[PDB]
């Protein structure tokens, strides 16, 4: 009962369909984002386990502009649609104002787009929650977008499956003093705490964002990092 | 505004059917650019058609008017577009095209023989449609219509041979006294048997 | 059960039931066979005379969709007639845009995708009929294609759709249709129709023929009558 | 007859979809506003108590709609974002027409019209957001306004929406110096109200979002209270209840 | 065991069957008997007006459509009057464009298409009226009957409406001698066909029979009450 | 309006399960298995090959016109598995999109971009209320210029990914296991350690040796980058090459 | 602008100049006016450059899509009809005169001559563009039937040289293309290779 | 660059007596300086009691006469009676005005019997200002015809003359003579004279000859 | 014959403001017709029917007209998810800058008025 409509508030007044997209995200593939003092790292967990699968084709830590990148945990196709329209929004803003889009504004616009499916009838909310990194005039930014359209600003957070224990792991492992080179390492540790399969070369995808802009780490650099 | 035009179409009734003719040329202004085009259609087994004016619009009509004939013959009920029906449909099409200030720059001469009674209709770019035993378009209306009407007022009913010869004489007159004309014309004749187009026919004059 | 109220619904085992009822709907209509031979394709239907009050020629099932293309249907007469009308528009559009006649293999793909396009929406329902397109042209010989309500389009040497497609297919398999002419194929078609027909339930039918091919200059036509009587007879002494 | 379609009257008159919309409000953070003679404050409970959060920037439930008037939200926060955007746009539109800042009732009614349009012709979820408005205008001075997902609204001298709303309003009714209170006397009253509507957790500046509005020198001032002022207000109320023993 | 499938027209029964269409047939069985036999030269439509109200003039079964096409309705009055307007529009447009009477056998196909369109879309109902079309064109008389199933038939004689099976049996027993009949005998045969539907206790009075004839030289003329005395008189007892 | 969202967790497309899993999408996956056909695609470093069954359960049917290898553009070809009508419709969509890409961007569409476009289109079906996922999965192949030989696969969920060698159909998981053992073992696959690999996979997973009438092979090579369907003879040649030892 | 095409036995030979004037100034003097619609089908563009270029691109789009759908090389008449439609619906907004010519398996070498306006007519030889007026007489006097590929090329080169020496909107290098069953054999006649006729 | 209009010429004339309503017109179809045909009558029969006669641009004449016939059939279908003369005139005014910004270049005169059987004639303009008159003439030669009709029918400017009611025979004589006179001076009028006599017994047509030049 | 809405007339206007008034304002429908004619002619009637059939049910439920809308699924159904033009940056519907009463704008969408 009442778990059928997406436009029917429960007698308890809580939207059960968005309640379910949260479960879809929680049943996804883990992702971790960390704000270091001079940059942001996004790392994600790859389900392309079989050797036949390729890395040269599909990517998860996928860029928006010279200085904003995403990572998700949920349904891949819904991601791809969301990243396509985030690119639209960034370019729209850049045409209107000759200015790289602020991270917060891109987050707000994407969150509005995501909410626009939460209250329409005859559609479904996106089955993904986004983690967004950016760098705007000398301070890092990290945001998480809820499928309901809510968005939050996190110093460091974990998402996807087994996230509550990743959230607790980041607790007594994070502070102001950590910086990007150490942030990479602690994010890797956070992932392997629940990796379930003892990572190698490309079991993960990592992205960074300092003033050199958003950059996806090549597998060789990740290999360098897994050495310690 | 037209670019490639045709000069004149002649047509005269006779006892048993209708004979019409039109020369084979398209003028790109004062230039005889295309010298083997045909400006005579066979609509169905009882009605032909000729046209002067823009030739691209005539080809558009060939596309459309041809298509309705197939569209009805597939039905296989047996009713067919009588010559008067094609004339009315064409009149309506060009009146509608005129009312939108995008006229079909043409002046057709529909001729047909159905139900034992001949038929000859005229439609121009402005939807001026009527019927007459003898028709002419362009400077045909000044150089060939007078001879046709002179011959018809004395003898009102013509045989096949006299009508064909009269058309040939009028074509000689047009060839002499019309700038945008060619000495290779087509004659299309309809009888009970069906549409018949002979061509090309020259004009061996003295 | 429960997963069969709309075309936009996959059954738990992965079967769109509301297109499989339609493919099972045509088994309510009488059979229709069409055989392809060296010179052309000839159709033939177990046309039912519902009552003697009907004119000889009501409920035709052998529509002409274009000069060189035929059509024999089976299923709901209304929906099949609507599809015949739709195909009549594809041929016209192709002629208007490209000048020459529409290839049969292309027409069967233009319409099959249309029947399919009604099989994936909750608003509309799938067409409840199957039909055979037949044609001949010196460029490409004779072709025959069949379209089930699901939208699957395949070309056939011998086809049969209706309530007794199985017996008809079994009997068609007994001819060397690749080595025969329409003149000798019409006789076999009438033979098949009477063999497959079940008289006990369906007295008073009207055998209805049509061929298009070399011997008719590639124009679709209902069979000239005297041939229809010779085939009628030939099927009769054999039975 | 029942809970569906947001466009059905139950056989008893009650729009059940809207009654459920005014249920999500009973779970969001407590938000209250108090009207004083010389200003207006708009306090709110910031229930994002998690420590890994950042970006304390000006607001999480206290938005600014134009040069004069500000807003607060409660309920589904995404719909609240949509509504705040619409409010800002409406205020700018009125300013574009008449070249004066919009009177507060004008904007409140303009929004309530949309919120009611969603509890009518539709087929869509009604906005499950209950707002609070604080602002100034030359027509009536300081004003405070409430709204429900139903599209209803009303001017309140002192109110509260969200969690523990009933106890807060009861204390405010029994506790209010109606018509003759200054600003930070009302600030002390608001701290007392929130101290009434705590969870088990004792409140601190990390759990409160007081904001104030002021009529000064011809320009309207909305300064969100910083850390130190809030902690000092908290110690003040703490001593006051201590000696109240 | 088919209650889920017999509510919407866009739902096939799990038997290859649309129940809604078959229920649209059942509207035709709720009208009143009407007969549409034809001869070599003429076509007639004999219909029995509804004696269901009293003291109020009976309904109007036979409808003028054009100078050469007439119709008889045996279904929902709403759908009947909605289809007759479309028929009139088609005939008017045909005379406007081609300046020729619209052939019957093409108007009937247009009806078939227009009545098939609703049979497939959601939120619509099939046109619950069965027609009887009498017409004359270049190929002489025609009698086409239309069903709510968007299926039109070419008929040498047909009856639709309540108890029309009796009339169909009678016509089937007398179809051969219909081609060679003067107008009088044709109308008498049609009147008899309509008569074999009624209960034996009542006879065809002048206030419930609505002969309408079209043919070679006669335009489609509707004969209402007392004017149908010439046709009805001379009709022998059962 | 439309028939309405069928009431149920698995009744409809957009409705979400309690742990957030679309069901009609997965039933669409299990609709691929209808037909019984299975397909295999592998690539060497200079050729990409797709091999599928050609099951004709009748002799009246024109074997020439029954097929599952369609040519999208001159350099891109696909093999469709699943319900036939949806497969052919998606081929139409692929051809249109690939021609449109060349029209708008002036160069042949790379295989990845085509597969991504079609995955995007197919995902949209998994979000509205009467469109239905096409029960058919695509396997594209081709050479772009430098990226290398590529073999991609769509699916009704809208997912797509890169494959060194893939398979689809009923006997798919076992084919995946065999093909994984293939790639683990030795991966030159010039042109011969190719197709013998695909045919060997299809046979060893399916049944005893095929004979040339049941196999449909299309190839693209680096020095011949046009989709060529192998004729009945040369397929038979590779078949004896299996037998010939 | 003196595009030219001739149908020989078994194929077609195109021909065009290379000169794109924007008044009296030569904006581009090595223009390639032989846009390949398909593998063995060509068009020649005359008139406003933008309209012809856009029309050729639209037609190559539609024709490539059609060829893929039919799984066959397209007939030249199909490309001619596709050009006719676009040039006729927008006859007011366009200033294109196209000389569609190519080869197909069915009808052999074909030359269609869609002028400004939307006509579609077949020609044994078709010429167009501004300079064609100065070689109408030459082509009428010299064309014969059954010409081979080589003398067709020589005829085309002569006609184009005659036009370019006279017309100011025509000059530069002569681009030829000999479409046949095997494939196109393009060539450019430049400088000395252009036939020269002794001025008095 | 395209003249959407052309003047084909043609003259019409109507007389309303007591039991009749004459509608007459020449049958010459002209254009510029050419005679398209000599047997194109410009009077059309609408109803057993009403006859319209149009003149001017022939294309609009054809279109208008077909629209009018269609509208009579629609009226007959909806209202179940043939239209009266006044109703047809009012409809025609409305139809003409619907193209106020693209006018029907036609001059129309309705001649027939009203509800009580007395004659009635309605005269129009290219955009539909109609009125009842006892007689009228429109078209190219209207300027030649109207003064003579004013003199002989309306007895204008004559003194001490008995106002005899206009008889049908005298009406025919008058119409034939006025068109004989008009054919002499107007180049657009001649080659025949179709006269429609609308009486209570139907519509009977007489046609005579004019100057053929 | 009324007002309180800007006397909805524009009859004086009629003729376009420019040869680039109606065409540029409705190039969305113009491109729809271009692609449909491309697909009717070559692909079939099924493809334009699909496009109409879908575009219907992407617009039925996006948001009420008096609020801004993004229309996501429509954009990646046409090529517009990676092709952005002058209709996206100039006077975006987000800041529509002119609105009427909500109700009065959501009714006409369906067409009550």
């Amino acid at each position: 009962g009442y778990s059928f409509s997406l436009t029917t508030f429960s007698p308890s007044g809580k939207l059960v369909q968005i309640e379910y997209a949260l479960a879809a995200v929680a049943g996804g593939a883990p992702s971790v984002g960390i704000k270091a003092a001079n940059g942001v790292v996004l790392a994600t967990e790859k389900k392309q386990k079989s050797i036949l699968y390729d890395e040269r084709s599909v990517h998860k830590v996928e860029p928006i502009t010279k200085h904003i990148g995403l990572v998700y945990s949920g349904m891949g196709p819904d991601y791809r649609v969301l990243v396509h329209r985030a690119r639209k929004l960034a370019q729209q803003y850049y045409l209107v104002y000759q200015e790289p889009i602020p991270t917060a504004q891109l987050v707000q616009r994407v969150a509005s787009v995501m909410q626009e499916y939460t209250q329409s009838g005859g559609v479904r909310p996106f089955g993904v929650s986004l983690l967004i990194c950016g760098w705007n005039e000398g301070r890092p930014y990290l945001f998480q977008s809820d499928p309901s359209g809510a968005y939050f600003a996190w110093k460091a957070t974990a998402m996807g499956k087994n996230y509550v224990n990743g959230k607790t792991f980041l607790e007594k492992r994070y502070n102001e003093d950590l910086e990007l080179e150490d942030a990479i390492h602690t994010a890797i540790l956070t992932l392997k705490e629940s990796f379930e399969g003892q990572m190698t070369e490309d079991n993960i995808e990592v992205g960074i964002c300092n003033e050199a802009g958003f950059r996806r780490l090549t597998p060789t650099e990740v290999k360098d990092y897994l050495a310690a | 505004n037209p670019m490639v035009t045709g000069t004149s179409v002649l047509g005269v009734k006779f006892e048993g059917g209708v004979v019409i003719a039109a020369d084979m040329l398209g003028s790109y202004g004062s230039l005889a650019r295309f010298r083997n085009i045909s400006r005579i259609m066979r609509v169905n087994n009882s009605t032909m058609l000729g046209a002067s004016g823009d030739y691209a619009d005539f080809q558009y009509l060939k596309q459309v008017l041809g298509q309705m004939v197939i569209d009805e013959e597939l039905l296989g009920d047996g009713h067919s577009y009588s010559p008067r029906a094609i004339h009315s449909w064409l009149t309506r099409a060009m009146y509608s095209r005129r009312s939108k200030m995008n006229p079909l720059w043409n002046t057709m001469v529909i001729g047909g023989y159905a139900d034992g009674e001949s038929f000859l209709g005229y439609v121009d770019m402005l939807g001026v449609a009527y019927e007459a035993p003898s028709l002419a378009t362009g400077y045909g209306a000044y150089l060939a219509q007078p001879l046709l009407r002179e011959v018809l007022e004395k003898q009102p009913v013509l045989s096949q041979t006299e009508a064909r010869d009269l058309v040939e004489r009028c074509m000689r007159v047009l060839y002499y006294r019309d700038a945008r004309s060619y000495n290779r014309f087509q004659i299309a004749t309809v009888t009970e048997k069906g549409v018949e187009i002979e061509g090309p026919l020259s004009t061996e004059t003295n | 059960t429960g997963y069969d109220l709309s075309a936009s619904t996959f059954s738990p085992d992965g079967r769109v039931f509301q297109v499989e009822y339609a493919m099972k709907a045509v088994e309510n209509s009488s059979t229709a066979i069409g055989i392809r031979c060296k010179d052309g394709v000839v159709f033939g239907v177990e046309k039912l005379v519902l009552s003697k009050l009907y004119e000889e020629g009501s409920n035709k099932r052998l529509f002409n969709v274009d000069r060189h293309v035929g059509m024999a249907v089976a299923g709901l007469l209304a929906d099949a007639r609507s599809l015949a009308d739709i195909a009549r528009e594809e041929a016209s559009n192709f002629r208007s845009n490209f000048g020459y006649n529409i290839p049969l293999k292309h027409l069967a793909d233009r319409v099959a995708m249309y029947v399919h396009a009604y099989t994936l929406y909750s608003a509309v329902r799938p067409f409840g009929c199957s039909f055979m397109l037949g044609s001949y042209s010196v460029n490409d010989g004779a072709q025959l294609y069949m379209i089930d309500p699901s939208g699957v389009s395949y070309g056939y040497w011998g086809c049969a759709i209706g309530k007794a497609r199985q017996a008809a297919k079994t009997e068609i398999e007994k001819l060397q249709m690749k080595e025969m002419t329409c003149r000798d194929i019409v006789k076999e078609v009438a033979k098949i129709i009477y063999i497959v027909h079940d008289e006990v339930k369906d007295k008073a039918f009207e055998l209805e023929l049509s061929w298009v091919g070399e011997l008719t200059n590639g124009r679709h036509e209902i069979v000239p009558k005297d041939i229809r009587e010779e085939a009628e007879k030939y099927a009769k002494e054999s039975l | 007859r029942y809970d569906s379609r947001t466009t059905i009257f139950s056989p008893e008159g009650r729009l059940y979809q809207v009654e459920y919309a005014m249920e999500a409000i009973g779970h969001a953070g407590t938000c209250l506003g108090i009207l004083a003679n010389d200003g207006v404050l708009l306090a709110a409970e910031r229930r994002n108590i998690h420590k890994l959060l950042d970006e304390v920037f000006f607001s999480e439930k206290i938005y600014k709609l134009n040069e004069d008037m500000a807003c607060s939200v409660a309920g589904i926060t995404s719909d609240a974002n949509v509504l705040t955007n619409e409010l800002r746009l409406i205020a700018q539109r009125y300013l574009l027409q008449y070249q004066e800042p919009i009177p507060c009732e004008q904007l409140v009614t303009a929004l309530c019209d949309i919120k009611q349009a969603y509890t009518q012709f539709g087929g869509k979820r009604p906005f499950g957001v209950s707002l609070l408005y604080i602002g100034w205008d030359k027509h009536y001075g300081f004003q405070l306004y409430q709204s429900d997902p139903s599209g209803n609204y009303g001017g309140w001298k002192a109110t509260c929406i969200g969690n523990n709303s009933a106890a807060a309003v009861s204390m405010l009714k029994q506790d209010y110096k109606e018509g003759e209170m200054t600003l930070k006397s009302a600030l002390a009253l608001a701290i007392k109200v929130l101290n009434k509507t705590m969870d088990v957790s004792k409140l601190s500046a990390e759990k409160v979002e007081i904001a104030t509005l002021t009529r000064e020198n011809g320009k309207t001032v909305i300064r969100v209270l910083k850390q130190k002022e809030v902690e000092q207000l908290i110690k003040k109320h703490e001593e006051e209840e201590a000696k109240a023993e | 065991f088919r209650n889920q499938y017999d509510n919407d027209v866009t739902v096939w029964s799990p038997q290859g069957r649309i129940h809604q269409i078959e229920y649209a047939m059942e509207a035709v069985k709720q009208g009143s008997a009407t007969v549409g036999l034809k001869s070599k030269t003429h076509a007639v439509l004999v219909a029995l007006k509804r004696a269901q109200s009293e003291l109020a003039a009976h309904q109007k079964k036979i409808l003028h459509v054009d100078n050469h096409i007439g119709i008889s309705i045996a279904g929902l009055t709403a759908d009947a009057r909605l289809l007759c307007n479309f028929m009139r529009q088609e005939c008017l447009d045909s005379r406007f464009v081609f300046d020729r009477p619209l052939p019957v056998s093409r108007l009937v196909s247009l009806i078939g298409s227009k009545t098939q369109i609703p049979t497939q879309r959601y939120g619509r109902r099939p046109y619950g009226v069965g027609l009887l079309i009498a017409g004359y064109d270049d190929m002489g008389p025609h009698i086409f009957q239309t069903c709510p199933s968007a299926n039109y038939f070419d008929c040498r004689a047909m009856s639709i409406g309540a108890r029309s099976q009796s009339a169909r049996t009678y016509l089937e027993r007398h179809m051969s001698e219909f081609m060679e009949c003067n107008l009088n005998e044709l109308v008498k045969h049609g009147l008899r066909a309509l008569r074999e539907t009624l209960p034996a206790e009542q006879d065809l009075t002048t206030k419930n029979v609505s002969i309408g004839i079209v043919g070679k030289d006669l335009e489609f003329t509707i004969y209402d009450d007392d004017d149908v005395s010439p046709f009805l008189e001379g009709l022998e007892e059962r | 309006m439309s028939r309405g969202s069928s009431a149920g967790f698995d009744r409809h497309i957009t409705i979400f399960s309690p742990e957030g899993r679309l069901y009609q999408v997965e039933y669409a996956f299990k609709a691929i298995n209808q037909g019984g056909l299975t397909s295999v695609a592998v690539r060497g470093k200079d050729c990409a090959v797709i091999v599928t069954q050609k099951k004709v359960p009748d002799k009246l049917l024109d074997s020439s016109t029954v097929t599952h290898l369609f040519k999208i553009t001159e350099n891109i070809g696909c093999v469709m598995t699943g319900m036939t009508a949806d497969s052919r419709s998606q081929v139409q969509r692929a051809r249109y999109e690939a021609a449109n890409w060349k029209y708008k961007y002036g160069y042949e569409i790379p295989v990845d971009m085509l597969c991504k476009r079609i995955a995007d289109i197919s995902q949209v079906y998994t979000q509205n209320a009467e469109m239905r996922p096409l029960g058919c999965c695509m396997i594209l192949i081709g050479i772009d210029e430098e990226q290398g030989p590529q073999v991609y696969k769509c699916d009704p969920a809208g997912y797509y990914c890169g494959f060194k060698a893939t398979a689809a159909g009923v006997k798919q998981t076992e084919s995946t296991s065999f093909l994984e053992k293939k790639v683990k073992k030795k991966f030159d696959w010039t042109f011969e350690q190719t197709v013998e690999t695909a045919i060997t996979c299809l046979s060893t997973v399916l049944s005893i040796d095929f004979k040339p009438s049941e196999i449909e092979v299309g190839v693209v090579t680096v020095e011949n980058p046009k989709f060529r369907i192998l004729t009945e003879a040369e397929i038979d040649a590779h078949l004896v090459a299996l037998a010939e030892r | 602008t003196t595009i030219m095409a001739v149908q020989f036995d078994g194929g077609v030979v195109l021909g065009a100049d290379s000169r794109t004037t924007t008044g009296s100034y030569i904006a581009n003097r090595v223009t390639d006016k032989l846009t390949p619609i398909h593998d063995r089908i060509f068009c020649c563009r005359s008139g406003s450059a933008a309209d012809t270029q856009a029309v050729a691109d639209a037609v190559t789009y539609q024709l490539g899509f059609h060829s893929i759908e039919l799984n066959e090389p397209p007939l030249v008449h199909t490309a001619a009809s596709l050009f006719k439609e676009m040039c006729y619906r927008y006859r007011e907004d366009l200033m294109a005169g196209i000389i569609i010519a190519g080869w197909d398996p069915q009808e052999g070498g074909q030359v269609y001559s869609v002028p400004m306006g939307g006509m579609m007519v077949r020609q044994s030889f078709a010429i167009g563009g501004s300079g064609s007026s100065y070689i109408y007489g030459y082509v009428d006097a010299t064309y014969r039937e059954g010409m081979t590929k080589e003398e067709c090329l020589q005829f085309t080169a002569n006609a184009l040289a005659l036009a370019m020496e006279r017309d100011g909107s025509s000059g530069g290098v002569i681009r030829l293309a000999a479409i046949a069953e095997s494939g196109v054999e393009r060539q450019v006649l430049l400088g000395d290779q252009i036939p020269k006729f002794a001025v008095a | 660059r395209f003249s959407p209009y052309v003047f084909n010429g043609g003259t019409i004339l109507a007389i309303a007596g007591e039991d009749f309503a004459i509608v007459a017109s020449d049958t010459r179809l002209s254009e510029g300086f050419s005679i398209h045909t000599r047997d194109s009558p410009k009077c059309y029969k609408l109803t057993d009691k009403t006859v319209i006669g149009c003149s001017g641009f022939h294309g609009d004449c054809l279109t208008l006469t077909k629209i009018i016939e269609a509208r009579l059939k629609m009226y007959k279908h909806s209202n179940n009676k043939a239209m009266t003369t006044g109703a047809i005139a009012a409809m025609l005014s409305t139809i003409l005005y619907s193209r106020r910004f693209f006018p029907y270049y036609v001059y129309n005169i309705i001649g027939g019997l009203d509800e009580e059987g007395k004659g009635a004639v309605y005269s129009f303009d290219p955009v539909g200002s109609y009125q009842r008159d006892s007689f009228k003439a429109g078209g190219s030669a209207s300027a030649m015809l109207q003064p003579l009709l004013d003199n002989q029918v309306g007895f204008k400017n004559m003194q001490n003359v008995e106002h005899v009611p206009l008889s049908l025979d005298r009406a025919m004589r008058l119409v034939k003579d006025v068109f004989i006179s008009a054919a002499e001076r107007d180049v657009y009028t001649g080659d025949a004279l179709r006269i429609c006599i609308v009486t209570k017994e139907g519509i009977r047509e007489e046609t005579v000859s004019l100057r053929k030049d | 014959d009324l007002l309180r809405k800007g006397f909805s007339c524009v009859k004086n206007e009629l003729l376009p403001s420019h040869p680039l008034e109606l065409s540029e304002k409705n190039f969305q429908l113009n491109q729809d017709k271009m692609n449909f004619s491309t697909l009717r002619n070559i692909q079939g009637l099924f493809a334009p029917l699909k496009l109409q059939m879908e575009f219907k049910a992407v617009q039925q439920v996006q948001r009420l007209p008096f609020l801004s809308s993004s229309n996501l699924s429509l954009d990646v159904l046409r090529g517009n998810d990676e092709t952005i033009g002058f209709e996206d940056i100039l006077n975006d519907p987000s800041q529509s800058e002119v609105m009427g009463e909500p109700h009065l704008m959501v009714e006409y969408k369906l067409g009550l008025l």
